[PDB]
């Protein structure tokens, strides 16, 4: 059990989340129905605890639809496994954030109390404990901002216990489609990171060029991208819900993460991680997920893994792996850079296998740290926005938004603060 | 006869364990369903067959175990598995909420519900049985779960039993790697108190087994079942001695009073010889020369350490198969001769040794090929000593670091209750060289 | 610049609840010496000692209000010129936050300062206010016209960077004494946190209270604070046995208190950044570290074996206050 609620939200997100629901749904088996149609017990059960049963053993999903506008969820619904959810479960505010975070997180609230509480209150009583929740959304965006802002807190809130993860994607720093829009983010995410315990993103431009240029398609789509994010997270779910040779708790590793708990998150990776070719084609070989979790390329979010540090890195295997295997893994890590092992601790990284082997290739991994360069990155574009308060652009629609400058000012200071630790990461081994 | 019941914390606790029992069905020969098609066990219920099960229902035997765990994943393998019918619910108990690997944490949150329970469980076993010997303790350093659990289970068990013997077999994180940042935190807190508790304590040279059985192996990994079936054979062999009486039986506990000079060293550290791959049981017939000289190769020490550099205050032989003492005693002076034994001058003398009429004890699908004879010794070392040390420093800097302070903190636990096992170590450290030295 | 921050441990004579304990006084104070001696035993038993030397050193004979004299008048003054000062304590209850607190030392201050000020002749007001931290939130004592929480946000006040603006409190100024004690009662019954089972009382909550001096004298106009803060403990939740809810509250400031260790080896460490928004307390604390505000730490200490941790956490601690370099500045203003 310990079912954690999905949420989907911000348009993005709106994809986003819908799509790592479904797609664990299509990692459920469970047909259409909402039955079970997977012959496995085990991921009967795994999933069973996951979503309630319906009468006809149904798997009510643990998501809640949320729109920017009401259509948004219309297409969700007219999408597949309409059906699993039943429709009394989400509800969504119709207004939505409208991309604003300030102005979402107002507007948002008073709808969102009354979606939150019927769902959670489901929820609450759904499971005898969560083990937390995941929010899906687009911080970036203006909604998934928005919405996340006003949801986070008091939804953080209800249960101090409870230990919560957000997703949401992060703006492009390489391009955004405004530059209002990564500002509805940045008060967003920085309320939000301190709001929420942990918060897992990846920069947008960095995974569009990897899946594109892995892909070699076109573009990414933003479905496809969306997929293998949803798989990302899927893994992890999968795995730790899933039996493993080796499994390890959500909590212990949470905690383990941060070298104490005072290390508000760590950034995503995923594995194995390959070009669309690369990986399709190819077939990982025991070393081979680490080798390409190991570079650059493997993290979803772009940074040099040198420049980044690693406070922790975390990989979960999927399936069995030898014990030998497991020693060449390890053994790589901490030979290949000084710097990259953290230097207080050995054994930074520690691993679980899943018990099962992922469907489809027998070895999956996880990627565990955070980039410097990227978290850096980041605070710089808020001193692009700090560029763009000297323009003072659409202060009034802030000012509609009702936030104060003060807390812009400060948004952006709490950051300045942090991200001088995170270069601070880099520079700790 | 007697009977003993094993306790399995954390997962490792649990497989190990498992390890131990089915292979105790297997070499009874009693059916995993719990009654064996075989005959009723050796001389009915014999000393080893009261302490793997008891028969009762009448025609049942179920073994004498308490399985706990924080987590329910791993206990639930043994209620799907088939050893499972054999063991009656009662024997098996899954918990709700994991260790999460926090000792403290795990001992405190999880044990405060748990105890209740398995002591009531142990004790209507334990009212039931004639009683144990002595009892096996099984868990990990590493996991949270043995870490905490243990040191609920190691001052509760001492209080109540206290005369009944306590052995812990524990894993000891290799040198070579930790799986978890906590584990160093979680190890040594964990373990100084308890141990002090505990008669003596066992930890595993992870690196050091893994490496040598695997490469015994000459095989590239050995599976964890492997590793664990090297365990419980040795395991076995050791219960076989006591419980049926061998060319040379000892009472093991009153041996190993004789063993242990010092309460003060609660355990010599023990080796299991001819150190035996399924290779290297393939290689030679062992002699008693050949499986003493192994024995004290290193190759066949499972930790890693150099014997050389520890002293031998004296050591133990246990003997499986035949075996006869003019051979003991030409390994006896094969020792003795060799110089590179050391000797404690503190004891003159090599004895005692005893030994098995049966050959030895195997896993059940055993990896390796029988020996004739098994053999086990105890050493007491400063280098031993050292191996804690080892594992320490890296402790230490997790100290120095103070990072996950907060975690503990969350349990109350303190930096003094650390530096105390750190502290604890240096003295223990101080105690071990002290002995050491002869 | 500014003086060193000031750093005085109290040894408490043992706690009758240490008497319940039979608690031993391994703890030695020479108040000549200003030497306290722990015994750690070591490895060894407690025959090893630890022998520390304090700016001021008070046994558990030491007289309540010769502390006070000792502490506090000098602080008085740095108020009229001023200072911005705060005090605060640590250490065990029994040790006597509480047999501090119970008795002045709030009801005799506020008396006194009016004394000083009015001897002083110097045209003036007074404002207090009473907040409680906890579980890292803030709640209004002072005013029961405020809330139970005040409405608590605070931000930096461009002036000083650790300087910082606590909106929405109120202090009232009074120019009697007497308005004072009036509120003073009234703010002490908000200010009461929860009791333990170890402890019949037992701070829940950090308390901080404040005075603010308006002066005003013929034209130089002068602004001195001072804060007043009682430190929230808590015990092992293991040994409490408490509640979860208990437990787990006690656990939060427990933990936090490590992150207060954590804040203060950075401090020693003169490392780039200091931890100070990572609590509510540090940052409103946080001008005030090594900072402009003159600041004096009172840690109490029980000479019971028992608690080995606190005993040695308050030494830790010790040497890690000093090596802050406190600028207290008299924040004179004309
Ligand atoms: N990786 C992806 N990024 C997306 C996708 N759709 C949008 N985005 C990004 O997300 C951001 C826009 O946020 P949303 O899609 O959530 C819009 P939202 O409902 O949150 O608010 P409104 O602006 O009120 O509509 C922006 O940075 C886009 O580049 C997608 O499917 N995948
Ligand atoms: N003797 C063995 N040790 C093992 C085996 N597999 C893992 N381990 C070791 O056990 C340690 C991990 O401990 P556990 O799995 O028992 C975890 P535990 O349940 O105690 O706590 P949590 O899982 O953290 O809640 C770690 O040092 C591993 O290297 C095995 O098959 N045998
Ligand atoms: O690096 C370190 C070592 C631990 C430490 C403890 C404290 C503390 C912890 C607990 C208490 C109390 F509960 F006894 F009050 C007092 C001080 C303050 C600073 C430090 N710094
Ligand atoms: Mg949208």
């Amino acid at each position: 059990m310990r079912e954690i609620v999905h949420i989907q939200a911000g348009q993005c997100g709106n994809q986003i989340g819908a799509k790592f629901w479904e797609v664990i749904s299509d990692e459920h088996g469970i047909d259409p129905t909402g039955s079970y149609h997977g012959d496995s017990d085990l991921q009967l059960e795994r999933i069973n605890v996951y979503y309630n049963e319906a009468a006809g053993n149904k798997y009510v999903p643990r998501a809640i639809l949320v729109d920017l506008e009401p259509g948004t969820m219309d297409s969700v619904r007219s999408g597949p496994f309409g059906q699993i959810f039943r429709p009394d479960n989400f509800v969504f505010g119709q207004s939505g954030a409208g991309n604003n975070w300030a102005k979402g997180h107002y507007t948002e609230g008073a709808e969102l109390v009354d979606s939150v509480l019927d769902v959670v209150r489901k929820e609450s009583e759904s499971c005898d404990c969560l083990q937390g929740f995941q929010l899906t959304h687009s911080l970036g965006g203006g909604t998934g901002s928005g919405m996340g802002t006003l949801l986070i807190s008091k939804i953080r809130e209800e249960y101090p216990d409870r230990i919560m993860n957000t997703f949401s994607v992060v703006p492009s720093p390489k391009v955004s489609d405004t530059v209002v829009e990564p500002y509805n983010a940045t008060l967003s995410v920085h309320q939000l990171v301190e709001n929420t315990d942990e918060t897992y993103c990846i920069d947008n431009e960095a995974l569009y060029d990897i899946c594109f240029r892995t892909l070699k398609l076109t573009t990414p789509t933003y479905g496809d991208l969306n997929h293998l994010v949803s798989a990302t997270m899927s893994g992890v779910t999968t795995c730790l819900r899933f039996p493993g040779q080796l499994n390890a708790d959500l909590r212990k590793l949470a905690v383990n993460m941060v070298p104490f708990p005072r290390l508000h998150f760590f950034m995503p990776g995923f594995a194995p991680l390959t070009s669309r070719g690369s990986q399709q084609y190819r077939a990982l070989t025991v070393p081979e997920l680490t080798q390409q979790m190991f570079d650059a390329k493997n993290m979803m979010a772009a940074c040099d893994p040198r420049h980044g540090r690693y406070l922790t890195v975390a990989a979960v295997f999927r399936g069995r792996m030898s014990m030998k295997e497991v020693d060449e893994q390890m053994l790589n890590v901490q030979n290949k850079n000084s710097s990259y092992f953290v230097e207080w601790i050995p054994n930074n990284v520690k691993t679980a296998v899943c018990d099962i082997p992922p469907r489809g290739l027998k070895m999956s991994a996880t990627f565990i740290g955070n980039s410097t360069a990227i978290q850096e990155l980041f605070k710089r574009i808020s001193e692009q926005f700090t560029a763009m308060f000297r323009r003072k652009a659409f202060l009034h629609w802030y000012t509609g938004e009702g936030m104060d400058e003060m807390e812009f000012t400060e948004a952006e200071s709490n950051m300045n603060d942090l991200v001088s630790e995170y270069q601070q990461y880099q520079d700790a081994t | 006869m007697r009977e003993c019941i094993s306790i399995h914390v954390g997962q490792a606790g649990v497989q190990i364990g498992n390890a131990c029992w089915e292979l105790y069905c297997l070499e009874h020969g009693i059916q995993p369903d719990g009654q064996m098609p075989s005959d009723k066990t050796i001389g009915g219920g014999d000393d080893s067959f009261n302490t793997f099960f008891s028969e009762t229902g009448a025609g049942k035997h179920v073994p004498r175990a308490v399985f706990v765990d924080l987590e329910p994943t791993v206990i639930d393998e043994v209620r799907t598995g088939t050893y499972r019918q054999l063991f009656h619910p009662e024997q098996l108990i899954t918990g709700k909420e994991d260790a999460a690997n926090n000792y403290a944490r795990g001992h405190y949150t999880i044990g405060k519900e748990i105890i209740d329970l398995v002591l009531d469980r142990i004790r209507k076993l334990a009212d039931q049985c004639t009683g144990l010997q002595g009892f096996l303790v099984f868990h990990s350093f590493g996991g949270g779960t043995g870490s905490g659990f243990t040191s609920l289970l190691m001052e509760r068990l001492s209080v109540d039993y206290g005369k009944k013997s306590k052995l812990e077999f524990s894993i000891y994180p290799a040198p070579q790697v930790s799986t978890a940042v906590v584990e160093p935190y979680n190890s040594i807190l964990t373990t100084h108190t308890t141990l002090e508790h505990s008669d003596c304590a066992f930890m595993v040279d992870n690196e050091a087994i893994y490496d040598i059985c695997r490469r015994n192996l000459d095989i590239e990994r050995p599976t964890y079942t492997n590793l664990n079936r090297l365990i419980s054979q040795i395991v076995s062999s050791i219960t076989a001695s006591l419980r049926f009486d061998g060319a040379l039986n000892v009472d093991l506990t009153e041996f190993q009073t004789n063993l242990v000079p010092y309460p003060r060293i609660h355990f010599p550290l023990a080796t299991y010889a001819p150190v035996i791959s399924a290779e290297k049981a393939y290689h030679e017939q062992l002699s008693v020369a050949e499986i003493t000289n192994a024995c004290f190769e290193p190759a066949n020490q499972m930790v890693k350490c150099d014997p050389r550099h520890g002293k031998y205050m004296a050591c133990c032989l246990l003997y499986r198969g035949d075996v006869v003492p003019k051979d003991v005693n030409a390994a006896i002076a094969t020792i003795k001769t060799k110089r590179s034994i050391q000797f404690v001058d503190w004891c003159p003398t090599g004895f005692k040794v005893g030994i098995n009429y049966q050959p030895p004890t195997v896993v059940p699908g055993g990896d390796l090929a029988k020996v004739q004879r098994a053999v086990c010794m105890l050493s007491n070392t400063t280098a031993i000593a050292e191996a804690w040390a080892r594992l320490d420093h890296k402790f230490d800097l997790m100290y120095a670091k103070r990072a996950f302070v907060h975690w503990y903190v969350g349990e109350g636990m303190e930096e003094g209750e650390f530096s105390e096992a750190r502290e604890d170590m240096a003295a223990l450290e101080k105690d071990y060289e002290e002995v050491g030295v002869d | 610049k500014g003086k060193n921050i000031q750093v005085v441990v109290r040894c408490r004579p043992f706690n009758l609840a240490e008497r319940k304990a039979s608690a031993h006084s391994i703890v030695e104070c020479d108040p000549v010496r200003k030497e306290v001696s722990v015994r750690t035993g070591g490895l060894a038993d407690k025959s090893s000692r630890k022998t520390y030397t304090f700016d001021m050193v008070f046994g558990a004979s030491t007289k309540q209000i010769d502390v006070y004299r000792s502490v506090v008048c000098p602080i008085l003054d740095e108020v009229i010129m001023g200072y911005n000062c705060t005090i605060f304590a640590y250490g065990q209850t029994g040790t006597g936050k509480t047999f501090t607190m119970e008795g002045g030392i709030i009801p005799r201050t506020l008396h006194q300062i009016f004394e000083k000020l009015t001897d002083n002749g110097t045209e003036f007001s007074v404002k207090v206010s009473l907040l409680e931290i906890y579980n890292e939130e803030l709640f209004d004592l002072l005013n029961p016209s405020s809330d139970v929480s005040e409405r608590l946000q605070m931000f930096d006040d461009p002036r000083n960077k650790r300087g910082v603006i606590i909106k929405g409190l109120e202090e009232i100024t009074v120019h009697n004494k007497d308005e004072v004690y009036q509120i003073l009662e009234k703010g002490a019954a908000k200010r009461t946190t929860a009791a333990t089972l170890m402890n019949a009382y037992s701070s829940r909550s950090h308390s901080v209270f404040s005075v603010t001096i308006h002066m005003k004298e013929t034209e130089l106009v002068k602004i001195g604070k001072l804060n007043l803060v009682d430190l929230a403990g808590s015990e092992n939740i293991g040994r409490s046995g408490a509640v979860d809810k208990r437990a787990r509250e006690a656990g939060n400031i427990n933990q936090s208190l490590l992150t207060l260790g954590r804040v203060i080896t950075a401090l020693v460490e003169r490392t780039p950044h200091v931890p100070y928004r990572e609590s509510k307390l540090t940052r409103i604390l946080q001008d005030s570290l090594g900072g402009r505000t003159r600041t004096s730490i009172i840690a109490t200490i029980s000479p019971a074996s028992l608690n080995l941790e606190e005993t040695l956490s308050t030494l830790e601690y010790a040497h890690r206050a000093k090596n802050i370099l406190n600028k207290p500045e008299v924040n004179q203003k004309l």
